[PDB]
């Protein structure tokens, strides 16, 4: 969690303003429920040497 | 300064005011994105009269949605100019209406109610001075008039001293889908009459005529209906936010219109409608307007007033015109139907002259009446409530939440006193 | 027209210092403005004793 | 012209579909007036 | 939101619930497999399948539909079927015996040790919907199963959840064909069971089906798959408010408001308009003026009534498809002005309309015409009475002699309920009579 909204800066696919009038609860909400699991994770250069 | 607060309600009123403010929006340039195009410096003077100042040159409309279902207010914020129309002025209800009165008058008002008085005096606050408030719904509407009457009741107390235009459309005479409709006209009518000061009535069966005879199109749109009646009520509205010499204030004009309390029910009039040739087959001349002003085909409002008389006439003009052609044109009318006026007032003109003409034509007008015409109106719904009545269809819904024909009793008994005065000051 | 209008119009075209960022007129005008003095620039030079 | 639905939706055009598609006039061009 | 749940009783009504959800995923491009193409509609469960199906992040499509039965031949058979996947397999609950089409073996021997797992079922689809307007009861008098095990079910139903809708749909039995002498028994076994509970109860008949298959549709040789396409056709154009929009959009809750005039009836007939073959479509025209005198033409109803024999007292057309409100409210305007048509005095209009510029789509492998404006046709008349009246005198017939009593005895009921019934048929034909009586 800490790589990924410190150091990843978050989710760059996603699309900015997803965040809108929705069905159900007709209002702001696309945004993020999904979260990001993409991209090497385990990879820092201490592993390799 | 004196400003304008409105409320749009009902699903109709959901439609009727969309167009409505994109009418007032285009005539004053504002793009869809709302950053205002400045091209005329009047429409920025006065758009104040409505609108409020976001950052950035928005100017927010100052209107409240109301509703309870989803999907009506989901098209017009999809709509071109939802993104100018406030979430913050989005109140709803979390249930279905039904299209019962009572629902929205005792049931799911109770807890909207609080909500949106709350929302009306923040923009209240917000301005300084109002001239009053005006309304868009429907008196045959199932959650607009059950909603406007609540409404109507709990602003009198709270501003009893400005001004509370009420447009609402009149359903089709000869059939009114909704079955229950007319116990709907009584429950809201009856109310109506005491808390209003100002109401217009509309019909969808003269706009279909309309249709017919000048748009000639065969097939319209419902917008096509409200772009129609925008362009009424923008008229009216030109009058204060637009200079000339013309006294534009409602109180201005309602102390004109009204000799005796119980009239609050007008009937509007435009100016030239046209067709596919008459365009370039038209000279804009003074008396074709007035002539086409005064015609009983280019009535749109409920039925024709030449089964009664003119209680009053009030027509403001909009463009280039002068004091005169006014003048001898009134002469004219007068001397053409003397008789058919009332021997109790003469003269019952009410004339205003805007000199800021539209964007898309320049010589035009708008006309408000008070005929005696409304006899036939209520008459009509008059034989449907005696004849429901008498066997009481339908009742076990409105009874099971509580009504009792005693309430229905003194509604009518309103009405047939009404129908009496109307009758006793002309006959 | 607003409250307080004539002069806000007519004050922008004697003032010809308008900062071009927004909200700077603060910023720019933190050191004030030329209120308590005529438009015109100089009257020295009066040898009138 | 059957422009009168812009909302709708279909999705195999290819399958010819039946009725007679009335014509279209004008909606909001009578407001205007008079183009050149 | 808007949305509701349905609910298939017996192997009767099983067939035509897949029919409609197939139906369904024909207007939704629901793959067999559970997912849509690589286009973009999955999410939180938010487009127009999330008043029908339930999309979750597992990005399978869950109809929200129970189908209930108590012989597993024909659930199982479909759970070896095409969309079995989609299915939830304890949603398609099964049964391992038979009520032999006794209305109390399904309401007393075997419903009790069921109920408890579809009441389960139920909570725990009320818990994730949200706005529910109703329920989506599909049933049959003649229910062998569908009789007794949906009555009680019914009233389970009604005592915990009051406060909603229960919209009930049904075959009536045929008035001259009768597939079995002891489906009579269960018929008012059912009615005066429902009739103080039942919010609204839609009936057709079978034969009218077929008569239309050979008259218009031509079709002299047709099977259940054109027979369940038909109905479920009927249930998409009601439910395409739902689905999608139009110059106005009606709900279930105005439906019911403005169709049952009193309490005790709420039985109204519904008819759809433009049932035509395909190669007469190519050549001719449909427009409102005679899809109005088509839908009002007496034989173009489903169920055996005269309505010269009756009077109207209410009419619901949903106009699905591109119309405009000028030709509609000419043309029902000139059929105010029709004197054959008589209508009760009591009600000035009768006339609830639904516009939805969404026009049917056609089934790949169908069978009906390629529309474009489409009207559902819901009306209720006095003309209906004669089919009680055709059926109590079979009764009375019947019960003078005991036929058949001692196997309905035999498993611990008796006569009272039996007896309690024929005046309540008493009490509903002069009902009829006396609110004919103007
Ligand atoms: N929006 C809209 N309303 C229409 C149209 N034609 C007639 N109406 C009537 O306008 C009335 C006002 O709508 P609302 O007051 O918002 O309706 P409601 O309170 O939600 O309940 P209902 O009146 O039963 O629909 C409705 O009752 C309709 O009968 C139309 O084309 N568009
Ligand atoms: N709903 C429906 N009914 C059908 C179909 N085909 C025939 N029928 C009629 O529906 C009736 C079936 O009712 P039942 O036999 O009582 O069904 P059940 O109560 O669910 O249980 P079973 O006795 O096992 O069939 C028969 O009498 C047929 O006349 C069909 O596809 N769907």
């Amino acid at each position: 969690t800490y790589d990924d909204h410190y150091n990843r800066h978050n989710y760059n696919p996603g699309l900015p303003a997803l965040r809108t009038w929705n069905g159900q609860k007709l209002l702001w909400l696309p945004e993020k429920s999904d979260f990001p699991l993409v991209a090497p994770p385990t990879n820092y250069g201490l592993l390799e040497q | 300064m004196r400003e304008i607060v409105h409320l749009q309600a009902g699903q109709c009123g959901n439609q009727i005011g969309a167009k409505f403010w994109e009418v007032i929006s285009d005539e004053h340039g504002i793009d869809p994105t709302g950053t205002y195009h400045g091209d005329s410096d009047l429409q920025l003077e006065r758009i104040n009269v409505y609108y409020n100042e976001a950052t950035g040159g928005k100017y927010v409309p100052r209107a409240v949605l109301v509703d309870l279902e989803p999907g009506t207010m989901d098209s017009v914020r999809s709509g071109p100019f939802g993104q100018i129309f406030r979430p913050d002025n989005f109140v709803f209800g979390q249930s279905g209406a039904g299209n019962n009165w009572a629902k929205g008058h005792y049931t799911e008002g109770a807890e909207l109610v609080d909500s949106v008085l709350d929302v009306v005096r923040k923009e209240a606050e917000s301005c300084d001075c109002l001239q009053g408030f005006q309304l868009t719904h429907s008196l045959g509407g199932g959650t607009g008039s059950g909603m406007g009457t609540l409404l109507i009741s709990k602003i009198r107390e709270e501003y009893p001293d400005r001004i509370m235009n009420t447009f609402s459309v009149v359903p089709s005479p000869k059939v009114s889908d909704t079955v229950v409709e007319p116990y709907n006209a009584t429950l809201s009518v009856h109310q109506l009459v005491e808390n209003t000061d100002e109401t217009y009535c509309i019909d969808n069966e003269a706009l279909y005529d309309i249709c017919f005879r000048t748009l000639k199109l065969t097939t319209p749109t419902y917008g096509d209906l409200n772009h129609l009646v925008s362009a009424t009520m923008s008229g009216v509205t030109t009058c204060l936010r637009f200079p000339g010499q013309l006294n534009a204030d409602l109180r201005k004009l309602a102390v004109n219109m009204v000799p005796f309390p119980r009239l609050h029910f007008f009937m509007p009039g435009f100016a030239p409608l046209t067709s596919r040739g008459s365009q370039q087959y038209r000279a804009l001349t003074v008396p074709e307007l007035t002539q086409q002003m005064f015609d009983a085909k280019n009535m749109m409002a409920a039925c024709d007033p030449r089964h009664g008389r003119y209680l009053t006439v009030a027509a403001v003009f909009r463009g280039r015109m002068s004091m005169k052609e006014v003048d001898e044109q009134m002469l004219n009318v007068q001397n053409k139907n003397s008789s058919y006026f009332v021997e109790w007032i003469p003269n019952n003109v009410k004339t205003a002259v805007c000199d800021i003409p539209p964007r898309g034509l320049k010589m035009s007008a708008t006309f408000i009446g008070n005929s005696t015409a409304i006899q036939e109106l209520f008459k009509r719904i008059s034989e449907q409530f005696t004849a429901m009545f008498r066997r009481k269809a339908f009742l076990h819904w409105y009874t099971g939440e509580g009504m009792d024909e005693m309430e229905f009793t003194e509604a009518e008994s309103n009405m047939n006193d009404l129908v009496s005065e109307y009758q006793q000051y002309q006959d | 027209l607003l409250y307080n209008w004539e002069e806000e119009r007519a004050t922008n075209q004697l003032d010809q210092i308008p900062p071009l960022q927004d909200g700077s007129e603060s910023y720019f005008f933190r050191h004030g403005h030329q209120g308590l003095l005529t438009t015109q620039p100089q009257s020295p030079m009066s040898s009138s004793t | 012209r059957p422009i009168y639905s812009g909302k709708f939706f279909d999705r195999v055009p290819c399958w010819p579909s039946a009725g007679k598609v009335k014509p279209v006039g004008y909606r909001v061009a009578t407001c205007l007036t008079e183009k050149l | 939101m808007r949305e509701c749940i349905s609910i298939h009783v017996g192997q009767a009504g099983v067939q035509i619930g897949n029919a409609c959800w197939e139906l369904y995923c024909l207007e939704h491009g629901i793959q067999p497999d559970g997912q849509m193409p690589s286009d973009k509609t999955i999410g939180g469960g938010d487009d127009s399948f999330n008043t029908f199906f339930s999309e979750t992040g597992a990005g399978k499509h869950v109809p929200r539909a129970v189908f209930v039965d108590l012989e597993p031949t024909v659930v199982d058979e479909v759970r070896t079927g095409t969309y079995r996947q989609l299915f939830h397999p304890e949603q398609l609950i099964t049964g391992k015996e038979d009520a032999a089409n006794n209305y109390a073996r399904g309401h007393y021997t075997i419903g009790k040790e069921i109920v408890d797992l579809v009441l389960d079922r139920i909570r725990k689809l009320a818990d994730l919907c949200t706005g529910l307007q109703g329920f989506l009861i599909f049933h049959s008098f003649g229910g062998g199963t569908g009789s007794g095990f949906a009555s009680l079910l019914m009233e389970r139903l009604s005592v915990d959840y009051g406060k909603k809708s229960k919209l009930e749909f049904a075959i009536y039995p045929a008035p001259q064909v009768s597939t079995a002498v002891v489906e009579p028994y269960n018929s008012i076994l059912t009615t005066h069971t429902t009739l103080e509970h039942s919010d609204c109860a839609f009936m057709v008949d079978n034969e009218a089906i077929y008569d239309i298959c050979r008259r218009n549709l031509d079709i002299e040789r047709p099977t259940y798959t054109n027979l369940n396409r038909l109905i479920g056709q009927i249930v998409s154009s009601i439910t395409a408010s739902l689905r999608f929009d139009g110059a106005l959009n009606v709900d279930l809750t105005e439906f019911q408001t403005n169709l049952v005039p009193y309490p005790r009836i709420h039985f109204p007939l519904a008819t759809y308009a433009p049932v035509i073959s395909a190669e007469k479509a190519y050549h001719e025209q449909l427009s409102v003026a005679e899809i109005t005198n088509a839908c009002f033409e007496p034989a173009n109803q489903m169920v055996k009534c005269d309505p010269r024999h009756g009077k109207y007292m209410a009419c619901c057309m949903l106009y699905r498809g591109d119309v405009v409100p000028k030709d509609v409210n000419a043309a029902i305007a000139t059929i105010k002005t029709k004197r054959t048509i008589q209508f009760v005095d009591w009600c000035p209009t009768g006339f609830k309309v639904g516009i939805n510029y969404q026009p049917p789509t056609v089934v790949p492998g169908g069978d009906l015409a390629k529309v474009q404006r489409a009207v559902c046709m819901l009306s209720n008349t006095t003309a209906i009475a004669e089919a009680w009246a055709r059926l109590d005198h079979k009764f009375d017939l019947m019960y003078a002699k005991r036929a058949f009593v001692h196997w309905y005895v035999g498993e611990g009921m008796e006569e009272g309920e039996f007896s309690e019934a024929r005046e309540d048929l008493a009490a509903l034909e002069k009902d009829y009579e006396e609110v004919g009586v103007d």
